[PDB]
């Protein structure tokens, strides 16, 4: 079991020990923000459509 | 009044752990994919244990130990033979195996094949005890219930699953003679029923014939064996401080050698009781795995053994 | 999302409406003449859900009163708290509705509804964050039902994006005022199929039964029935009216209580019973809340299966203990709960307890049994339907036979929806 | 020194961060209205500490954080709270409409009108920024805004912050503690959209914390306030070598490095030990074997799995107090002779510890007693794939009737990124079994 690259402070210490060896564009984002408000308005409009009805 | 789910319809035990369950007023059974249960009698392939747990106010319970596949495939079990130390590579009582992928005789397994030319590779016993009158090869079958606590619980009665042919040593082919399972018979019931002879009879054969008993000859080696075997494995499988808890009924299938010696070659993880002790096996099951956790409204025998060095 | 605005529809509506104002204004410790007396702060600080606070700090309702005859909203002005509802908010025509739905809907009403919506304007303008409305109606008469349905619709027209509930009083011969009121049940039903998000059934049915067997009331009023839909409607609307942490809004029940939008009809509870000494241990609130007896809609759970349920603890008690009490029945009786909608039972717990009781339980089922209620009403429609019986009272105020057969056919789909998951 | 800045989503990030920051308030001795009586360089430094606090002229030392939720409540407790003068106003984001527990209303809907101005509020803690590092983001899964903003803000700052860090600290939602019948849902569609975007992720399963404040502390019926000061103590344990003077995971490079080598795998497992009652009378303290030891024992564990069945990758022991490199040895070990510790082939079979001698701070008045010496485990383990077999699963059971759907439907969602979201999890649990057998 070997410790290696000890390294020291005032506040801590630290080491390792090992037992053994072995993204859209901002186009793309408000295109598709923007299409689901086209389908919440298509809707919106077919409701209303159906209330003139 | 407990609820439980049945997801091995398969299984031949616990349909009857399932009928000596409802059959009390204390215990309905659900839909298979109703998540709260307090006992599961899981599947065999892909049992969820990740899913258990997890339902809170209810407590529960499986009837089968995550990782212990580890002990009940052969290739598996012949690697941790060799790698723990526990059970060492010098094992005393585990026949000599190997493992390449797909007296110097020999069997292969995981068609069987038995020869010197040619999974897993076993050193074939070549000089087993034989029964008289029949000089015929068997092995030992002794179920063993591990409940959620690790208490390895033996059921005092096993079995002699006999082969009725004589056995052979320059004809390997013929494979009603060495290999003694049941369903490869069906002489098949000529010297006892279904080619099986019970605790009681084989005692006596002993006591008669070599001048010993089953208790000292064979029986304590047995011991020694499922105990080994269950032990090394406890770290790896034991539900001790986890969210859910395990038990498992186990089927360890010995062979006895001409000196009395036992010897290991298979355990199996989802095994058939014998046709006459269902009733008080399965019942013992309930009491001792189930109520225990589930209280209502000796059959096995305990091994422990915790020698001072 | 704070303030719901609240509308009451004909004689029922505004019957059982006055008494909802009437429990609620004395939880929130608010007297007759609208001035608070109470104590403490909790009283007052989700006060905006359902009150104006008015010069020389009065607090008036947000309440809108409609009817299409003044004999109602007359004893409304007369009774307890009458003074209290801002006089502009009454807003009543002369003829009345005869009990016809075509009257409410089409004539009668079609003359007043836009002058009611002018208040409703008047009321969600002045409300900081409009959450939803609530309606209190009657399926069974000619405002109520026709009107009530009207005003669901023009609201929705205007505010297509709030919440529209209902306590939607649904009829029955054990309690009835005329023939009628299948038909106009019938066509109210498909109405609130497509313009609410949640509808409390309230089954006069139901409430004369338990006013008659489980309270020894031999001949039970209007009055008595209305007890029981106060306390009913209280109790729902208790986690908006008090605080908090795990505090809620409307959108987010009818989100998680409504899994396909056509089934929105829910199955109400209430327990103790009332009209008393020993309180009730948490095991008892549990057992009757789930009791077919404390339903509000004359149908029995157990003949389907609950889609959701919402329970609503009053009182101050072990929250362990309801946890533990409500776990006991889901997991003693799943079967009647959908395996397919995990962790579909949702508890909370209010510390304010009700006028009378140390400890009450509200219990709002969405539930596939209600298909029973809408197979009741579909049957007493088919009797006079088959036949044409009193639709002359309807063909003459403009109405068609075809209109009468899609609302028979529109509920009779429910139904089959209902029935539909009930064996999924 | 580089910055970071905290972002709290939700109810469930801003209490967290609530949480939070008051305990790294009373860690670096800062106070409620925001003086800092240690601190000599007055109105600028590069200490550790103001990697998380920025510093003006008038000696006040104020969080590098932002709290957006969608409704103005939660966020009005900060606004009037004991913590109201620390934080600027700017960095107090609200709404006045919640996203009601749907992904969709908060992600399309809601989402996209109060995006751009999140964004340029981040943008004006960045320019007080001489290097930044990048982002720790504090959310549920659960809820609308949660999941659903979170994943957008996720998106838009790949965009404007491209080589930068991003740091999740997620709340899997679980029915003990208040839960919506959607959760699963809102879990899966955020999971999915921002896969890609998070570099490392802390789950915290609240079944799990609920659990241990009830076993380990003693509290009958555990409120937020309960269990958010624990997740905090698990939080400051991960961060504090970014705030205080070391040399483990000294950047938020350092833990994407350390714990995830597969990159879609980015989701390790925290195990924390010792949790104590301050209500326990006597108090035996645990060494550093026996808390060592611990971080191994599932019910310590902030998601409920069992690392025997299942592959490390990295593990990380976090040890604050009385520790010295040699009884940490001697532990590590006594554990691998009596523990299941299987690594992957390809990994070495290690511990990179991280040792800091001041012990753990606790809030006055609070749950947790003092103790001498505490660890927290970082363990990159293919049994948190367990968390994910659950999720999934609720979610099948559901989306195989469309129950709720047309509520994200309704907020102009697709149908199909239901079953596009569900098929990037399936290649998730897939990509762990692989790793894990
Ligand atoms: N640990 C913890 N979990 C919380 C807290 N608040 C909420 N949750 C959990 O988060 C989920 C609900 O998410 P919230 O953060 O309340 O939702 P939100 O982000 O405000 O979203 P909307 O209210 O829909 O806008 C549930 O699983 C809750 O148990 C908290 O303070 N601490
Ligand atoms: N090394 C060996 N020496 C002698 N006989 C052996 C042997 N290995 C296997 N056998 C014989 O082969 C037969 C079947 O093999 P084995 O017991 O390995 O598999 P199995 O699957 O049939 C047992 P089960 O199905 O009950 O779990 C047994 O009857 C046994 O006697
Ligand atoms: N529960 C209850 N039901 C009522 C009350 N008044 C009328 N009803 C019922 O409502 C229906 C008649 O509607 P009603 O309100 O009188 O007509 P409207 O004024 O035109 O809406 C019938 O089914 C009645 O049984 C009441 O005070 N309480
Ligand atoms: C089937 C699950 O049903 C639920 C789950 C949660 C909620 C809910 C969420 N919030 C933020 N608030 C509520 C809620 C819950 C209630 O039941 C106790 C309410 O009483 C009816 C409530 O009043 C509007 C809100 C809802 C349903
Ligand atoms: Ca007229
Ligand atoms: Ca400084
Ligand atoms: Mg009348
Ligand atoms: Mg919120």
């Amino acid at each position: 079991m070997e410790v290696i690259e000890l390294n020291k402070c005032t506040s801590g210490q630290s080491f390792e020990v090992i037992l053994k060896p072995p993204d859209p564009s901002l186009e793309e984002i408000q295109k598709k923000l923007e299409a689901a408000e086209e389908r919440r308005k298509y809707q919106e409009a077919e409701l209303l459509k159906h209330l003139a009805e | 009044m407990y609820t439980f789910v049945v997801r091995d319809e398969n299984s031949s035990v616990y349909a009857e752990v399932s009928r000596l369950l409802l059959a009390t007023g204390q215990w309905k059974r659900l839909r298979k994919d109703n998540p709260r249960f307090n006992l599961m009698l899981g599947e065999r392939n892909r049992l969820p244990f990740g899913r258990l747990g997890h339902e809170p106010g209810l407590v529960q319970l499986v009837n089968y130990y995550r990782g212990a596949d580890k002990l009940c495939r052969k290739a598996s079990l012949v690697k941790l033979i060799k790698t723990s130390p526990e059970l060492s590579e010098s094992c005393t009582w585990f026949p000599e195996s190997y493992v390449i992928y797909p007296g110097n005789v020999w069997i292969a397994k995981s068609g069987i094949l038995i020869s010197s030319e040619a999974h897993v590779i076993q050193k074939y016993l070549e000089k087993p005890l034989l029964l008289e009158p029949g000089h015929r090869k068997f092995d030992i079958r002794s179920w063993v219930l591990v409940d959620h606590l690790y208490n390895i619980y033996l059921y005092r009665e096993g079995v002699l699953r006999t082969s009725s042919e004589p056995y052979n040593s320059a004809n390997f082919q013929d494979k009603t003679c060495h290999l003694t399972n049941h369903c490869i018979q069906k002489n098949y019931g000529r010297y006892e029923e279904g080619n099986e002879m019970f605790f009681e009879e084989f005692n006596q054969y002993l006591m008669d014939a070599l001048n010993t008993t089953l208790e000292n000859s064979i029986l304590l080696q047995i011991k020694h064996i499922i105990r080994s075997c269950l032990m090394c494995i406890e770290p790896a499988i034991s539900t001790k401080h986890l969210h859910y808890q395990s038990f498992q009924l186990f089927g360890f299938d010995f062979m006895v050698d001409e000196e009395l010696k036992v010897w290991l070659i298979e355990v199996n993880g989802a095994p058939a009781c014998a046709q006459k002790l269902y009733a008080e096996l399965c019942q013992g099951i309930v009491d001792v795995a189930i109520s225990s956790v589930f209280p209502l409204a000796s059959i096995f025998i305990k091994l422990h053994h915790h020698h001072h060095h | 999302m704070r303030e719901i605005v609240h509308i009451q529809a004909g004689q029922c509506g505004n019957q059982i409406g006055a008494k909802f104002w009437e429990v609620i204004s004395d939880e929130h410790g608010i007297d007759p003449t609208g001035s608070y007396h109470g104590d403490s702060d909790l009283q007052l600080e989700r006060i905006n859900v359902y009150y104006n606070e008015a010069t020389g700090n009065k607090y008036v309702p947000r309440a809108i009163l409609v009817d299409l005859e003044p004999g109602t909203m007359d004893s409304v002005r007369s009774g307890p708290f009458g003074q209290i509802f801002r006089p502009d908010n009454f807003v009543f025509g002369q003829s009345g509705a005869g009990n016809n739905w075509a009257k409410g809907h089409y004539t009668e009403g079609a003359e007043l509804v836009d002058s009611v919506l002018d208040v409703v304007r008047k009321e969600s303008e002045s409300c900081d964050c409009l959450q939803g409305f609530q309606l209190t109606h009657s399926l069974g008469g000619g405002t109520g039902s026709g009107m009530g349905t009207l005003l669901i619709s023009k609201i929705r027209e205007e505010y297509p994006d709030r919440i529209m509930n209902t306590f939607s009083v649904v009829p029955s011969p054990k309690v009835s005022d005329t023939v009628v009121e299948p038909y106009n049940a019938t066509l109210s039903v498909h109405q609130l199929v497509e313009n609410t998000d949640e509808t409390y059934c309230i089954d006069n049915e139901a409430l004369y039964d338990i006013c008659f067997r489980t309270l020894k009331l031999t001949t039970p009023t209007y009055g008595d029935l209305n007890h029981l839909v106060s306390a009913t409607m209280s109790g729902v609307t208790t986690c908006l009216r008090f605080p908090g942490q795990l505090n809620a809004d409307l959108r987010k029940l009818a989100v998680n209580m409504v899994p396909f939008p056509r089934l929105h009809f829910f199955m109400p509870g209430f327990a103790p019973l009332t009209s008393q000494y020993r309180a009730l241990t948490v095991p008892e609130l549990t057992q009757q809340m789930f009791d077919a007896k404390n339903m509000m809609a004359a149908c029995d759970p157990r003949h389907g299966r609950y889609l959701t349920v919402a329970a609503v603890f009053r009182g101050r008690m072990s929250m362990k203990e309801v946890d533990e009490q409500m776990l006991n029945v889901q997991n003693k009786n799943s079967s009647y709960f959908v395996e397919w909608i995990p962790n579909n039972v949702k508890t909370a717990v209010c510390d304010i307890p009700p006028r009378g009781l140390k400890m009450s339980a509200t219990f709002i089922g969405n539930s596939t049994a209600i298909q029973e209620l809408f197979k009741r009403i579909s049957e007493q429609f088919t009797a006079m339907f088959r036949r044409k019986a009193f639709l002359h009272w309807y063909t003459g105020e403009g109405m068609d036979e075809m209109e009468f057969t899609e609302a028979e056919s529109n509920m009779n789909d429910l139904v089959s929806e209902y029935q539909q998951y009930q064996d999924a | 020194m580089r910055e970071c800045i905290s972002i709290h989503v939700g109810q469930a990030g801003v209490q967290i961060g609530n949480a939070c920051w008051e305990l790294y308030c009373l860690e670096h001795g800062i106070q409620p209205d925001g003086q800092m009586p240690s601190d000599k360089t007055i109105g600028g430094g590069d200490d550790s500490f103001n990697t998380f606090f920025s510093e003006t002229g008038a000696g006040k030392h104020v969080p590098r954080a932002v709290f957006v939720d969608l409704e103005p409540t939660v966020i009005d407790e900060v606004r009037t709270g004991t913590y109201r003068q620390l934080f600027h106003p700017e960095q107090l984001i609200t709404g006045k409409e919640d996203a009601a527990n749907n992904y969709a209303r908060g992600h399309y809907t809601i989402g996209k009108e109060i995006i751009d101005l999140v964004l340029d509020r981040i943008r004006k803690l960045a320019d007080q920024c001489t290097g930044l590092q990048g982002f720790l983001v504090f959310h549920s899964f659960g809820g609308g805004t949660g999941s659903g903003f979170t994943s957008l803000l996720m998106e838009r700052l790949s965009v404007d912050y491209g080589k930068k860090s991003k740091l999740e600290f997620s709340i899997y939602p679980a029915p003990q503690v208040s839960t919506a019948v959607v959760e699963p849902y809102n879990s899966i569609l955020t999971t999915h959209t921002t896969l890609e975007h998070s570099d490392c992720a802390f789950m915290v399963d609240n079944e799990a914390i609920y659990d241990i404040c009830r076993r380990n502390l003693d509290i009958e019926r555990p409120t937020y306030t309960n269990l958010n000061r624990l997740i905090s103590q698990i939080v400051s344990s991960i961060t504090a070598s970014l705030r205080f003077d070391g040399a483990l995971n000294v950047d938020l490079t350092e833990f994407q490095t350390n714990l995830v080598p597969y990159p879609r795998i980015h989701f390790p497992l925290a195990t924390y030990a010792p949790v104590i009652s301050a209500e326990k009378a006597y108090h035996e303290q645990l060494s550093v074997a026996e808390i060592t030891n611990a971080c191994f024992e599932p019910a310590n564990q902030m998601v409920k799995c069992d690392p025997r069945h299942g592959k490390y990758m990295a593990c990380c022991l976090l040890y604050r107090g009385d520790v010295v490199p040699k009884d940490v040895n001697a532990a590590i070990a006594t554990i691998k002779t009596k523990r299941s510790i299987q690594f992957v082939d390809w990994c070495p079979t290690g511990f990179k510890v991280g040792i800091n001698y001041q012990p753990p701070t606790v809030v006055p008045g609070g749950d947790l007693a003092k103790v001498q010496r505490a660890v927290c485990m970082l363990s990159n383990t293919t049994a948190i794939a367990e968390a994910w077999a659950r999720l999934d699963h609720k979610f099948d059971l559901m989306y195989a009737k469309r129950a709720f759907v047309h509520w994200y439907v309704g907020e102009g969602m697709e149908e199909g990124e239901f079953s596009e979201a569900r098929e990037d999890m399936a290649a998730l649990e897939k990509d762990y079994e692989e790793v894990g057998v």
